[PDB]
This record gives structure tokens, C-alpha cells and sequence, in this order.
């Protein structure tokens, strides 16, 4: 995804 | 635990001239793409130039360019402007799918070399309001000179003063490159009504100037 | 598309600060969210990242003190640090960094000063030009404003019109604990006698505005 941490 | 080591921590640098700003990572970035530089002028929030290491943002002029791979990255000004001084900051993304990170680097401040220019100095007696409350501010300032070391020494009735004046200095000006100073003298009332001769002197290099007045003329 | 700060200002020690940024042109659930701080003449430090999907993430020098959350229904994010001590005195501000996709936004920043004495207003006295100049046809003028805290004044001249040859500058901290600071402007003397100068000094965190005219001599 575009950032880290989504899952 | 995430570092971002930049480097050099401050330059001099001329107007027209390549400077470049390495941004070193302890770590690999998010999908090795989410780095960004920044940029912050005097007074002012940081305005971003660079993202995703390459990109630049539609409002920047173009000779900001970012590169680097890996974990280590480059913002270049290909000609440096009056108005690029600032300091600057890169900023990583870090973390996996359960963790989420960023880390500033701790900033390069950009200086511009100029030509030498003598200041103007004016001095500025204490305002009538502010002795109606017993205190006594005398202003002198040093407008648009460069460099930045100057000498400034008070002189009440020719005897040297210490210990009671402040100085406060501005950062480069975006237009032309100089500085300016202001150095503030704090008498009390009774103080400064029993002399009368108030000056300030400026030494830069081989030269010294000195702007008085006297009390009560005008 | 906007990014709207509130909150902070004076803090005592052992307190604790509460900040707050709506947003206004989207929804606050729609991006991940940093809190970022500035203490006085320092560089950038992260405090603590809240993704898209709800999730907090803090630095480890903040994990112990520091919470961040988000009201979807009042379309804010919101940061609060207790503890305090003197060493968070700081601008801070909430961001979508942009570090790899084209959308960032930034509040405009709020200066938190942690600190036990109170607010107090400024002094402005006037910088006045003689009415003769001294300096070939240049004539300098400005305003003292003395002893207020905390920061920040802000100084405008005809509310703005006047920006060319400004300098006001930064303030210093006087011996009794109190800021002071002067901005001045340099002038055409001919100018003296046709055009009005005026100082707008605004100290938000007193809620007082001073406009003052300087006059010649």
C-alpha cells in the first residue's frame, strides 16, 4: 500500500 | 530505533552554484520509495519539494531534483536562488504491515555567499511614552549588511558599557542575501537623563562606525 | 483542501497539552495522519503516526506520554501529551507527510510553551524617523514592543500593505523572563510628511492588538 502499518 | 543521518549539517554556498544534500538511512525505507525533503525559510512551516525520492511537487521550480537508491538520498539545487535559503530535511517512512514509522533527518542549513555590504546604522533615543515608566530602551540598527560577524559596543558619555544591552540577529534575507541586528541598550530613567551623549559603535574588518545622538536636541 | 489547527498556547509543567486539527475539503478517515514538533531553533522530530485504517504508532521517546486519536464524526485528529516538562516547548503540528505519495498537508502549526508564570500583554512604543533624515534620503522607522509572554507577537505595518525593507525580528528573552522584540522598516524620507505608518503588533495569547502610528521626530 502507499503507507506501512495498514495491515 | 529509525535514524536519518544528513549531511553536511550546514553550507556556504553562491548564488548559481550545484548544491547537493545526502540523507543517509539506518534502514531500508517503506517499499524502498517513501523518502521526501523539505524545506523550511525563516519564520515559516515546512513546504514540501520532494517526494517518493524523485518527484517533485508541481508547486516547486524545477531545479530541485531528488535521487538516491537504497538507503541513501540526494536533494540537488542545480542553481541556487537568493530565495532557496532555508534549511532542509528529509524524511523517511519505515515500519512493515504492523508497523508505522517516520524519522527527520536533523537538517542542513543552506547559506548564501554574497559580497561584502556595509550596514546602514541608524540609533534610535528612548520614545517619551516609554520614560513616563521609568525605563529607557536606546535601539541601534544595523540594516542590510554582510557578512554576519560584526562588533557592536555602547558608549554612554564616552564611557564603554557591559552587561546591559541585548543583540537579536535575522536570518538571511531572501531577496538580497544580508543581514540585520538590532542591539538594545536598558538604562533605567534616572539613569539615562543624568548623561547625554548616547552611541553605538560597529566594527567590521578594518572599519568602525559610530552613530550618536544627544539628549534632548531636536 | 485544509488543515486547521487549534489548541496550545500555555501549558504548566506536569500538565498536559491537547491539540486538535479539523479538517475542512475531506475526511479526516481518508489519510494517515503524523503529529510532528519544533522546539525553538531546533529540527524536526516525529511524535506519532496514525494510519488511514485507525492504528496508533508513536516514536519511542513519546510511547510513555503520548496518545493520538481521531473523531471521524467531528472530522478531527487530535493529540494529547501529559507530563510535561520544559523540554516540549515546541511548535507542533499535524501532517499527511506526503513521504511517497503525491497528497500532503500541514496545519499551520501552534506554538505549545510549557511554563508556570503567566500571559502578559506587550509595550509598543514608537522607533520614530527625525523628521530630517541622517542617512541620504533612507529614514528608518519601527516599534518597540516589550515585556510579554509568552510568545508569539506577530507585527504587521498598514495591516499588511506595507512588506519592503521589513525586519522585524526575533525576540529575546530579558533577564525578568519576558520576551521583547523590534520591527522596523526603512523608508523614502520624502515619504515622511505624505504617508501614514502604522505597526499592527498582535499578541493572540493576551488576546490584545495594538495599532500604533509613528510620527516624525
Amino acid at each position: 500500500a502507499g503507507h506501512a502499518g495498514a495491515g | 530505533d529509525i535514524q536519518m543521518t544528513q549531511s553536511p549539517s550546514s553550507l556556504s554556498a553562491s548564488v548559481g552554484d550545484r548544491v547537493t544534500i545526502t540523507c543517509r538511512a539506518s534502514q531500508s525505507v517503506w517499499r524502498n520509495k517513501n523518502v521526501a525533503w523539505y524545506q523550511q525559510k525563516p519564520g515559516k512551516a515546512p513546504k514540501r519539494l520532494i517526494y517518493a525520492i524523485a518527484s517533485l511537487y508541481s508547486g516547486v521550480p524545477s531545479r530541485f531534483s531528488g535521487s538516491g537508491s537504497g538507503t541513501d538520498f540526494t536533494l540537488t539545487i542545480s542553481s541556487l536562488q537568493p530565495e532557496d535559503f532555508a534549511t532542509y530535511y528529509c524524511v523517511g517512512h519505515y515500519g512493515s504491515e504492523n508497523d508505522a514509522y517516520y524519522a527527520f533527518g536533523q537538517g542542513t542549513k543552506v547559506e548564501i555567499k554574497r559580497t561584502v555590504a556595509a550596514p546602514s546604522v541608524f540609533i534610535f533615543p528612548p520614545s517619551d511614552e516609554q520614560l513616563k515608566s521609568g525605563t529607557a530602551s536606546v535601539v541601534c540598527l544595523l540594516n542590510n549588511f554582510y557578512p554576519r560577524e560584526a562588533k557592536v559596543s555602547w558608549y554612554v558619555d564616552n564611557a564603554l558599557q557591559s552587561g546591559n544591552s541585548q543583540e537579536s540577529v535575522t536570518e538571511q534575507d531572501s531577496k538580497d542575501s544580508t543581514y540585520s541586528l538590532s542591539s538594545t541598550l536598558t538604562l533605567s530613567k534616572a539613569d539615562y537623563e543624568k548623561h547625554k551623549v548616547y552611541a553605538c559603535e560597529v566594527t567590521q574588518g578594518t572599519t568602525s562606525v559610530t552613530k550618536s545622538f544627544n539628549r534632548g536636541e531636536c | 483542501v485544509q488543515l486547521v489547527e487549534s489548541g496550545g498556547g500555555l501549558v504548566q509543567p506536569g500538565g498536559s497539552l491537547r491539540l486538535s486539527c479539523t479538517a475542512s475539503g475531506f475526511s479526516i478517515d481518508s489519510y494517515g495522519f503524523s503529529w510532528v514538533r519544533q522546539a525553538p531553533g531546533k529540527g524536526l522530530e516525529h511524535i506519532g503516526y496514525l494510519t488511514a485504517g485507525g492504528r496508533a504508532f508513536y516514536a519511542s521517546w513519546a510511547k510513555s506520554r503520548s496518545t493520538i486519536t481521531r473523531n471521524t464524526n467531528e472530522n478531527t485528529v487530535t493529540l494529547k501529551m501529559n507530563s510535561l516538562r520544559a523540554e516540549d516547548t515546541a511548535v507542533y503540528y499535524c501532517a499527511k507527510l506526503g513521504s511517497g505519495n503525491p497528497v500532503a498537508i500541514w496545519g499551520q502549526g501552534t506554538l505549545v510553551t510549557v511554563s508556570s508564570a503567566s500571559t502578559k500583554g506587550p509595550s509598543v512604543f514608537p522607533l520614530a524617523p527625525s523628521s530630517k533624515s541622517t542617512s541620504g534620503g533612507t529614514a528608518a522607522l519601527g516599534c518597540l514592543v516589550k515585556d510579554y509572554f509568552p510568545e508569539p507577537v506577530t507585527v504587521s505595518w498598514n495591516s499588511g500593505a506595507l512588506t519592503s525593507g521589513v525586519h522585524t525580528f526575533p525576540a529575546v528573552l530579558q533577564s525578568s523572563g519576558l520576551y521583547s522584540l523590534s520591527s522596523v522598516v526603512t523608508v523614502p524620507s520624502s515619504s515622511l510628511g505624505t504617508q501614514t505608518y502604522i505597526c499592527n503588533v498582535n499578541h493572540k495569547p493576551s488576546n490584545t492588538k495594538v495599532d500604533k502610528k509613528v510620527e516624525p521626530k
